């Protein structure tokens, strides 16, 4: 079988673009990484919570 | 603990002839107004601080958040 | 109706619990003893002549 | 912002309601899932096996299921700890036999109980069901030591378990295509259950007495009115102006 | 209405009367209520009972 | 004396009832923030009655309190409504009494002749306060081990006594057994203590009658007790117990942090250790000072000051009606004090500590200052006299 939750986790992309780029640039900015201790976090969390609000009304119908 | 000389007079209507319930919503609007207007200043003061406050940290942590990131 | 609710449930929860009544029917070995004589057994919180 | 771990959003339980109940379906596929998947370690303890009965299985059908397994019983009039197959008045093995092993067992970390599990942390159900479903790629710049997992809905960031629930990881005897997020339903449903086995009857108490306690609300409230009527109407003359 | 002085003349000249009346009154709207909210709970939910579970005779 | 008999209600068996209850003169214009009391009464009773029958399943050991707590969740018939009733009555009745003393502090009930009333209030808070802090061990969580830790070895920072009286307390080295044993036999005393001192606050009540929301001598107009003032505890009774029952039936674990279903570990510790809702005032005040015997000796101004109003003796007008600076004060206060609760259940950096250190100045400020307004209003008919 193929998982709903992960079809649906890719489908909501339009809906925070924004995180997803405010991250992309995070990475991009961080990239040369010397001494460690940077990284991008926060907006991981930050994409994270969009995916899971858009997730959370419409994941629970197509189950059983 | 003791009682005074009065010297008053006072006529009273039995129980059982008279409408009871249609007195509480009789003229609400007017009670609510006269209400507010009394008790304004109270609610004020009892509900400033905590919106300040509240706002205030709220402020201070958003900032500090923000400005730890990379 | 609710003085009879509370008394009622006040009393009930005195009475015997449910994992108290699990343990109520089950048997076990029994043998062979000499003439006349008695050796008892074990139950559930019971003895057996 | 990353010790205290993702947050868990809120979701449509068909448990959630002022006048719901639980589905006993999905008590049943929960049930089967965590017997053939996660009783490898963990432990209930605090469930007995006729707590079953009448809830998700019906009687015979559990004590075949408890005369499947062995438990160990006093002694003999030998002296010996003999072992006899389970009764309905049994509790659910364990896997260890004692909180050390399971440390030595998974590299001194402890997995925990899972009797009361949804009502220990913060936000139960939406916690344990998106950290079963959360496991993840970390972000740039952090790393994890060898033997552990990255999970965000963990606070700290690296967790010690390993994921279970994938595709097929079970099989129904219902024809329900076993899929992560369902069988993830079906175990969070059945660990409400068990914490929480006294919901339905609660709610019907609850309903019944709140309508006939606020119907006895008017009637003292007319009681009261009717008593005060006389000197709330009453009438005085005093012969004072100022 | 006139009602009202009917019932009040036929219950209401003793007292041991209204203590029985009270009483059956009680254990009436007791079992009346009780009907209610379980009729109404049933029909909430239709098909989560323990009654409608598919497969719940076949693990023999 | 009337030579014949003519009434039960006046004869010697019941007389004491009688005089103290049916026929006793109260003032007709009470509202209903004087119902409370009765009400602080009927929550007392119920956590006496669901303790007796929750203390016939529980077991104090520290192998067997969880365990036994919850057995009777789960095996006894109803034994989820008692644990239930209990364990939120103890917040329905700490919200009574807070709503009590507010209304004590609004309409100026301390003053004269009406001392003895509040002195034996006080009293009557701090038993409870031990009693709920003591109770809320016997389940055996981890906030239960780590809250007793916390705060009995607060005790600890007294001069020289310090450690003989925290190791005295302990009944040893550590919080164990023996501690348990031990607070489960002082939770079974102390509210027949509290009765006691309830029923002694009311005499004391009674042999001066009662305030009014006028302030004024109200010896011309009462009227008796019975029915007039039945009905209307009646209506806040039936109230009451819908409110209750909200709690008990639809949410009954809104009032509790979730970390008491995981049994006691002594190693590891909480992130976040906080005690119960109706003593964060308290804590927030007792961690507002970087100073072990500070932070202790800070608590005593607080009863000294609450057991010291009343005898300031130059104020002439009660209630606060006719005196509009001291109900700002009254509001302001209000807010200050919600401000101390809401601190209390927060971590301690930045911006907590400052907000954790002005609300107590604030405080206190409120204890000093009404003596002012005493003396600068007692002569104010000599300057607004027409
Ligand atoms: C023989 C002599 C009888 C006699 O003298 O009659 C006196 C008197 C009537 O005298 P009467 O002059 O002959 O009757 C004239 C009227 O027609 C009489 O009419 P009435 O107005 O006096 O009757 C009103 C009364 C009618 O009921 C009765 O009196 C009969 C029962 O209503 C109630 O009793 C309400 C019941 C109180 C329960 C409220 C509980 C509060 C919250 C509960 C916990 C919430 C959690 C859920 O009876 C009463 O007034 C009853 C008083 C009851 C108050 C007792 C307080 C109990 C509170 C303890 C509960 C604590 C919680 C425990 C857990
Ligand atoms: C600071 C002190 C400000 C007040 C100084 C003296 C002013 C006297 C006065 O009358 O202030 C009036 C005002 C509210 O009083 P009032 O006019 O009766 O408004 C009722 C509206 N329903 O204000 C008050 O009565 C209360 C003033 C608040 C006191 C704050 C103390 C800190
Ligand atoms: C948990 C703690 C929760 C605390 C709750 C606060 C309790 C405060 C009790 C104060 C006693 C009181 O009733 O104050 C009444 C006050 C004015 O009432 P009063 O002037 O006496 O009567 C006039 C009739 N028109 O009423 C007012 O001044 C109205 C103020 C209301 C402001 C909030 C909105
Ligand atoms: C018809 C007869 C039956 C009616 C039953 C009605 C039941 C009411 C709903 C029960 C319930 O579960 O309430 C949920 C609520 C959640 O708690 P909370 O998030 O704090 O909401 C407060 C927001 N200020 O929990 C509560 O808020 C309980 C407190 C209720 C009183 C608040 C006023
Ligand atoms: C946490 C540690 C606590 C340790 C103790 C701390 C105590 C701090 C208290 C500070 C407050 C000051 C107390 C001063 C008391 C006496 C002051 C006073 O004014 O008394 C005088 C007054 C009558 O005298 P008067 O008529 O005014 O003078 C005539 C002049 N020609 O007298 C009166 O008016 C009579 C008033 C009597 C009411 C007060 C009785 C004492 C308070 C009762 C509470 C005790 C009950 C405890 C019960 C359990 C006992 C263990
Ligand atoms: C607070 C009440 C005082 C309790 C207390 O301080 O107990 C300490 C001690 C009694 O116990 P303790 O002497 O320390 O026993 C250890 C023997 N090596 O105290 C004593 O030795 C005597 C205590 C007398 C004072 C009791 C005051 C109440
Ligand atoms: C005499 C007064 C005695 C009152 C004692 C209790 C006062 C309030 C205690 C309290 O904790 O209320 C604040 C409540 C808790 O918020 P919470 O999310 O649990 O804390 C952060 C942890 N994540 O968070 C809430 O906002 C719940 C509302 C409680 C009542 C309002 C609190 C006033 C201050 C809020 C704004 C500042
Ligand atoms: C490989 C053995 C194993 C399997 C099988 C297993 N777990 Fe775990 N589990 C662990 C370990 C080890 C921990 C402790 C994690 C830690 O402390 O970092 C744990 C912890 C947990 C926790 C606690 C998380 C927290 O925030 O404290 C939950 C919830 C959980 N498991 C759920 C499940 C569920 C649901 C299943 C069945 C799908 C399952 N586990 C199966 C090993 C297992
Ligand atoms: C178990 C706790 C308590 C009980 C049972 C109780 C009960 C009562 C009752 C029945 C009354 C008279 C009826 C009424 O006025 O409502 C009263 C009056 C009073 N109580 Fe309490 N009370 C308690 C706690 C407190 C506390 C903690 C304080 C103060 C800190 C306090 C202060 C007062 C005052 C000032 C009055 C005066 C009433 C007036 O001004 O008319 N009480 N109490
Ligand atoms: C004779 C009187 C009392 C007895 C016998 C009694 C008995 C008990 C028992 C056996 C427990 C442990 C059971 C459990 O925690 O679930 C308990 C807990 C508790 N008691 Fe009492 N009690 C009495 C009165 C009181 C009073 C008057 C208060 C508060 C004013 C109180 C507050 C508490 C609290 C807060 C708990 C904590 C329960 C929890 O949070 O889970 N008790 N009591």
């Amino acid at each position: 079988p193929v998982d709903q939750k992960k079809y649906l986790e890719e489908s909501c992309k339009p809906k925070c673009v924004k995180a997803l780029l405010e991250y992309q640039a995070c990475v991009k900015r961080i990239q040369g990484d010397e001494t460690g201790n940077k990284h991008c976090t926060g907006q991981y969390f930050d994409y994270w919570s969009c995916i899971d609000k858009c997730v959370a009304q419409k994941l629970f119908s197509k189950l059983k | 603990k003791g009682f005074v000389p009065m010297k008053a007079v006072t006529y009273g209507l039995s129980p059982f002839q008279q409408k009871i319930m249609p007195g509480l919503w009789k003229d609400l609007p007017t009670k609510i107004h006269h209400k507010v207007s009394e008790n304004w200043i109270s609610a004020t003061l009892l509900l400033g601080p905590l919106v300040g406050v509240y706002s205030y940290v709220q402020n201070y942590q958003e900032k500090e958040k923000l400005s730890h990131r990379y | 109706s609710l003085v009879r609710l509370l008394i009622l449930k006040f009393v009930l929860s005195m009475s015997a619990s449910k994992d108290v009544l699990a343990l109520a029917s089950l048997e076990v070995d029994l043998s062979s003893i000499e003439p006349g004589t008695t050796v008892t057994v074990k139950w559930r919180g019971k003895p057996v002549f | 912002e990353a010790e205290h771990g993702l947050a868990c959003p809120s979701y449509p339980w068909p448990h959630q309601g002022i006048l719901s109940s639980y589905d006993h379906a999905s008590i049943r596929r929960g049930h089967q899932v965590y017997t053939q998947v996660c009783a490898s370690c963990h432990s209930m303890s605090l469930i007995s096996y006729r707590d079953l009965v009448g809830v998700a299985y019906t009687e015979e059908e559990v004590k075949a299921m408890a005369a499947e397994i062995e438990v160990v019983d006093g002694p003999n009039d030998e002296g010996e700890m003999f072992t006899r197959p389970g009764k309905l008045s049994d509790r659910f093995p364990q896997p260890y036999a004692n909180e050390a092993a399971a440390r030595f067992a998974n590299g001194g970390a402890y997995p925990p109980d899972l009797s009361l599990i949804t009502k220990a942390p913060h936000n139960g159900q939406n916690y344990v069901f998106a950290l079963l479903t959360g496991y993840r790629d970390p972000p740039a710049g952090v790393s994890i030591r060898e033997g552990l997992h990255y999970n965000p809905y963990f606070p700290g960031g690296a967790i010690a378990m390993p994921k279970m629930l994938n595709d097929g990881a079970v099989e129904y005897e219902d024809g329900t295509p076993a899929t992560e997020s369902q069988m993830g339903k079906d175990v969070v449903s059945f660990l409400s259950w068990a914490a929480e086995p006294e919901m339905e009857e609660r709610k019907l108490m609850g309903f019944k007495w709140i309508f006939v306690l606020t119907l006895a609300l008017l009637q003292a409230g007319y009681y009261r009115r009717l008593r005060w009527s006389v000197l709330k109407s009453r009438k005085l003359v005093l012969d004072v102006v100022n | 209405g006139g009602i009202f002085e009917a019932l009040y003349k036929v219950l209401m000249r003793r007292n041991s009367v209204y203590v029985t009346f009270v009483i059956a009154g009680a254990f009436v709207g007791e079992r009346a209520v009780d009907y209610g909210v379980h009729k109404l709970w049933e029909h909430n939910n239709v098909g989560k009972r323990y009654e409608d579970i598919s497969v719940l005779g076949q693990r023999q | 004396m009337r030579n014949q008999r003519f009434s039960l209600l006046k004869q010697p068996i019941s007389s004491t009832l009688n005089q103290h209850l049916i026929d006793y003169p109260t003032p007709s214009n009470l509202s209903y923030w004087w119902g409370f009391g009765s009400l602080a009464g009927i929550c007392l009773v119920i956590q006496i009655v669901t303790g007796v029958f929750l203390a016939m399943h529980y077991t104090p050991h520290v192998d067997l309190a969880f365990n036994s707590v919850e057995h009777v969740m789960r095996d006894v018939e109803g034994g989820w409504l008692l644990r239930y009733m209990h364990a939120n009555g103890a917040s329905m009745f700490l919200i009574v009494v807070h709503l009590h003393i507010f209304r004590g502090l609004y309409h100026a009930s301390y003053s004269s002749p009406r001392e003895f009333v509040r002195c034996l209030g006080v009293v009557i808070f701090l038993l409870m306060i031990v009693t709920a802090f003591t109770g809320y061990v016997p389940p055996w969580g981890q906030m239960s081990f780590w809250g007793a830790t916390v705060i009995t070895s607060l005790a600890s920072a007294i001069p020289v006594v310090g450690d003989t009286i925290v190791t005295w307390l302990w009944g040893g080295f550590s919080v164990d057994n023996a501690t348990l044993n031990r607070f489960f036999s002082l939770h079974h005393l102390l509210p027949f203590i509290l009765v006691g001192a309830s029923l002694l606050h009311l005499a004391a009540l009674h042999q001066y009658g009662s305030n009014n929301p006028l302030g004024v001598h109200s010896e011309m107009d009462q009227i008796s007790f019975y029915p007039y003032f039945y009905v209307k505890d009646l209506v806040g009774w039936v109230a009451f117990a819908i409110f209750f029952s909200i709690w008990i039936f639809y949410a009954p674990n809104v009032l509790g942090h979730p970390d008491n279903y995981i049994p006691a570990n002594p190693m590891p510790t909480p992130p976040h250790i906080v005690p119960e809702w109706y003593f964060l005032p308290i804590h927030a005040i007792l961690r507002s000072i970087p100073d072990k015997s500070g932070g202790v000796a800070a608590i005593a101004p607080v009863f000294i000051c609450l057991l010291a109003l009343p005898f300031f003796k130059s104020m002439y007008v009660r209630s606060s009606s006719f005196r509009p600076i001291h109900q700002g004060i009254f509001w302001l206060l209000l807010a200050d004090r919600l401000l101390l609760g809401w601190i209390g259940c927060q971590p301690v950096e930045a911006p907590f500590v400052t907000i954790g250190q002005i609300p107590p100045l604030v405080f206190f400020l409120f204890f000093a200052i009404t003596p002012i307004p005493g003396r600068v209003g007692r002569g104010i008919p000599n300057s607004y006299t027409d």
